[PDB]
C-alpha cells in the first residue's frame, strides 16, 4: 500500500 | 485615507468627463452644435477582493493504491480499501480595485421632434460608443425634449 | 517542481553512469 | 495603487485610441472624409489570476507492485494487493493582468441611405479590421444616419 | 507591471505593422497603387504556463523480483508477489509567453467589382502571405467594396 | 523577459527574410525580375522542453539469484523467488527553443496564364528550394494572376 | 541564448552556402555558366541527447555459487539456490548537437528540353556531390524548366 | 560550443579537400586536365561514446570450495554445495569522437562516351584510392556525361 496519498488512511 | 477617497472621487469624474467627450465627438457631427445636452454618471466599486479557490473532480478519480478481500463458504465477506487521487485546481485570483459597477447615460435632442426611427438609431450609435452593457445594470435613456 | 528536481537528478544519474 | 489604477484607465483610452486609428485608416478611403462616425469602448480586466492545476489519468494506471492470494478447499478467498503509477501533470499558469475583457464599436455612416449590401460589406471589412470577437462578448453595430 | 503591459501592447502593435507591410509588399504590383486597403488585428496571449509531464507505459512492464507459491491437497493455493519497473517519461515545458492567440485581415478591394475566381486567387495569395492558420482561429475577409 | 520576445520576432522575420530571397535566388533567373512576387511566412516555437526517459526492456531478462523449491508427497508444493536485470536505457534530451513548427510560402506568377505542367515544375523547384515540409505542416501555394 | 540560435542559424547557412558551392563546382563544366540554378536547404538539430545504456545478456549467465538439495523417500523434494554472473555493457552515449536531419536540393536547367537519360545523369552525379541520404529524408528534385 | 561545432564543420571540409586532392592526383594523368569531374561528401560523426564490458565464461568454471553430503537408508538424500570461480574479463573502450560514418564520391567523365571495361577499371583504381568501404555505407558513383 502507498501512503503516497496526502489524504492516505488504509494504511494497511 | 480620506485623500485616497478624494483621488477615488477624481477618477470617477475623469471617466465621466472621457464618456461625456466621446458622447460629444459622436454626436457633434450627426446633430450638431447646441442641439442637444448630455450627462454621464459612473459608479465606481473600490473593494480589495482576494479569492482563493481549491477545487477538484469528484468524476475522474484515478485510484493510486488498493486492497480488495472477498472470500467465501453461505458466508461472503468483502472488504476493501482504496485510495484515490484526483484533479485539484487550486486558482489565487485578485481583483482590480476600482471598477464601474454601473454606468447611466442620458441624451436630450432639441425639438424642432424627432422619429422614433431615428431615435433608436442614435440609441444604437451610443450602444458601442460608451460600451453599454445592461447586464452590469447599466441604464440609457434617450429622449427628445423641447429647449427653452 | 519537485517531479521537474526528480528528473534532473535522472539526467545527473545518466551523466555519472 | 490609485496611480496605478490611474495608467489602467490611461492603457484602455490609449487601447481606444489605437483601434479608432485602425477604423480610420480602412475607412477614410472606402467612404471618405467626413462622411462617417466611429467611437470605439474597450473595457479591460485587470485581474492577478495564478492558477496551479494537477491532473491524472484514471484510465491508463501502470502496476508497480502486486500481491494476489487465491485459496479454495467450498471455501474460495480471494485476497489482493495492488499498488499504482498514474500520469500526472502538473501546469503553473499565471495570467496577464490587463486583457480585453470586452469590446463594443460602433459606426455611423451618412445618408445620401446606404443599402445593405453595402453595409453588410463595410461590417465584414471591419470584422478584421478591429478584430471583432463574439464569443468574447464584442458588439459591432453598423448604421446609416443622416448628418445634420 | 504596467510599463510591461504597455510593452506587450507595443510589440501587438509592431506584428500588425510587419503584416500590413508584408501585405502591401504583396497587394502593391498585383493590385496597384490606392486600389486595396487592408487591416490587421493581432492578439496575443501572454501568460506563463509552465507544464510538468510524467507519464509511464502500463503495457510494457518489466519485472524486477517475482515470488510465486502454488501448493495443493482439494486444496488449491495461489500465493504471488511481483514487483515492476515501467517505462518512464518526465517531460518539463515552458512554454513562449507571447503568442499569437489569433489573428483577423481584412483586405477591401476597390470596384472597376473584381470576379469571383480573382477573389478566391488573391485569397490563396494572402494564405501563406499572413500564414492563414484556421485550426488558431485566424479568420481572413477579403472584399469587393465601392471606394468613393 | 519582453527584449527576449522583441528579439524572437527579430529571428523569425531574419528566418523569413533569408527564405525570401532563397525564392528570388531561383526564380529572378527562371521568371525574370517583375514577373512574380512571393512572400513567407514564418512560425517558429520558443518552448523550453526538457525530457528525461527511463525505457527497459521487458522481454529479455537476465536472473540473477534463483531459489526453487518443489516437493511432492498428493500433495504439491512449488515455491519459487526470481531476481532480475533488466536492460535499463536513460536518456535525458534537451529540445532547442526556437524551431519552425509552420511554414508558409505563397508565390504568385504574372500572366502574360501559365499552364499547369508549368505551375507544377515550379512548384517542384521550390520544393528543395525552401525545404517543404507537409508533415510539418508547410503549405506552398503556386497561382498564376494577373498583375495591374 | 538567443545569440546562440543566432549562430545556429549561422550555421544552418554556412552549411546551405557550402553545399551550393558543391554544386555549382560539380555543374558548372557539365552544363555551363547560366544554364541551370540550384537552391538547397538544410535542417539541423540543435537538441542535446545523453543516453546511458546497461545491457545484460540473459543467454550465457555463469553460476557463481550453488545449493542442491534432492531427498527422496513416495516424497519428492527438490530444494535448490543458484547464484548467476552475467555479461554487463554499460554505454555512456553524448550525442553532437547540431547535426543534419533533413536536406533538400532541388536543381532546375535551361531548356534548348533535356533527355530523361542526361537528367538520372546528373541525378547520379549530385548524388555523391551532395551524399544524398533517402533513409535521412532528404530530397533531391532534378527538373528541366524553361528559363525567361 | 557552437565555436566547436563550427570547427567540426571545418573538420569534415577538410577531409572532404583531401579526398579531392587525391581523386585529382590519380585522374589527372589517367584521364587529362578537364576531362573529368568529382566532388567528395564526407559525414562524419562526433558523439562522445563510451564503452565499459564485463564478461564471464559460463563453460569453464573452475571449482573453489565444495560440500557433498550423501546418504541412504529407501530414503537417498543427496545436498550439496559449491563455490565458482570464472573468468573476468573487464574492458574500459573509449571511442574517437570525430569518426568518418558514411562517404559519398561521385566522378564524371566527359565524354568523346566511355566503354564500360574502362568505367569498371576507373572505379577499380578509385576503391583505394579513396578508401571504399561498402559495410559503411559509402557510396562511389562513377559516370560519363557529356560537358557543355
Amino acid at each position: 500500500g502507498l501512503s503516497r496519498t496526502d489524504g492516505r488512511h488504509i494504511p494497511a | 485615507a480620506s485623500a485616497a477617497r478624494r483621488k477615488e472621487q477624481e477618477l470617477e469624474r475623469s471617466q465621466e468627463q472621457a464618456l461625456r467627450e466621446k458622447i460629444d465627438s459622436v454626436l457633434l457631427p450627426i446633430l450638431g452644435y447646441g442641439n442637444y445636452t448630455a450627462q454621464v454618471d459612473i459608479q465606481m466599486d473600490f473593494s480589495a477582493v482576494e479569492q482563493t479557490r481549491k477545487r477538484f473532480d469528484p468524476n475522474t478519480p484515478a485510484t493510486r493504491s488498493e486492497y480488495a478481500l472477498e472470500d467465501y463458504n453461505g458466508s461472503v465477506r468483502k472488504e476493501s480499501t482504496r485510495n484515490f487521487e484526483l484533479d485539484t485546481t487550486i486558482s489565487h485570483e485578485r481583483k482590480q480595485t476600482g471598477t464601474v459597477a454601473r454606468q447611466t447615460v442620458s441624451v436630450a435632442i432639441k425639438d424642432r421632434p424627432m422619429s422614433e426611427s431615428e431615435i433608436n438609431a442614435i440609441r444604437q450609435v451610443l450602444i458601442g460608443t460608451v460600451g453599454f452593457d445592461q447586464g452590469r445594470g447599466d441604464l440609457l435613456n434617450v429622449l427628445s425634449v423641447k429647449f427653452a | 517542481v519537485d517531479g521537474i528536481q526528480a528528473e534532473m537528478r535522472a539526467m545527473m544519474v545518466e551523466a555519472t553512469n
